[PDB]
């Protein structure tokens, strides 16, 4: 079992978008030189959750087809994914790219930072269910992609144009499901658990900006 | 309304 030329293409355009991502150093010696309060530790994951809807944009303008929609369109599949991806991308960093010590830091930050545990426990409930699946590089890149392709977004006028680029990379998936875990067959049904999951935290994060009276402009007018 | 993603998408 192989993936077809044109499959390997596609996938690796996507992979070639998704390893672009890199922390920079500053907001790394953040995490470790700033003062522990609740304030400076909430300034921090405002400023990683700013950085990444810049990361997020770069991302999907080279996703296949993307720029081929209407520009309408275009907005509102990032509104509509910008959420979920964020998790998304939260789950690959804080199980693969951050060093122990880092990772227990910005924990520690995330746990201090004001914010209630009625969101921080599923979301750490996530990362474990992520770290779980032992995701290679391919499946968070494909992942990310097939959240922020997904026709049923609000406000999508051309829905037909969605699915066409969304098919293609759930069949590239389910593919590698089968080529690398034969003898796990429920391991692509694993990987959709996961987009269920990270839709329930759009609820979560709409409920958390509605308790500022903490008050960050900005990300409050990209996610509504 | 969405300006901020409409400049980062033009870039
Ligand atoms: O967004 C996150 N990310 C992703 C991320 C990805 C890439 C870049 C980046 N920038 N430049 N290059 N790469 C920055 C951040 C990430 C990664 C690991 C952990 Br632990 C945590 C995070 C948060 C999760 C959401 N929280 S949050 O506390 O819920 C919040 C506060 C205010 C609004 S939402 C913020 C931090």
């Amino acid at each position: 079992m192989e993936l077809t030329p044109d499959q390997q293409t596609l996938l690796h355009f996507i992979m070639d978008s998704y390893n672009k991502q890199r922390m920079p150093q500053e907001i790394t010696n953040k995490i470790l030189k700033e003062a522990f309060s609740a304030e400076e530790n909430f300034l921090i994951l405002t400023e990683m959750a700013t950085n990444h809807v810049q990361v997020l944009v770069e991302f999907t303008k080279k996703l296949p087809g993307f720029q081929t929609l209407d520009h309408e369109d275009q907005i509102a599949l990032l509104k509509g994914s910008a959420v979920e991806a964020m998790f998304l991308r939260s789950a690959e960093i804080f199980n693969k790219k951050l060093p122990s010590g880092h990772s227990d830091l910005l924990e520690a930050r995330i746990r201090n930072s004001g914010i209630s545990d009625e969101y921080i426990t599923p979301m750490f409930s996530f990362y474990k269910s992520i770290g779980e699946l032992k995701m290679t590089q391919e499946e968070y890149a494909l992942l990310t992609a097939i959240v922020i392709l997904s026709p049923d977004r609000q406000y999508i006028k051309d829905r037909e144009a969605v699915e066409k680029l969304q098919e293609p990379l759930l069949d590239v998936l389910q593919k590698l499901c089968k080529i690398h875990q034969p003898e796990n067959p429920q391991h692509f049904a694993c990987l959709l658990g996961r987009l269920t999951e990270l839709r329930t935290f759009n609820h979560h994060h709409a409920e958390m900006l509605m308790s500022w009276r903490k008050f960050t402009p900005l990300l409050c007018e990209i996610w509504d | 309304d969405h300006q901020l993603l409409r400049y980062l998408l033009d870039k």
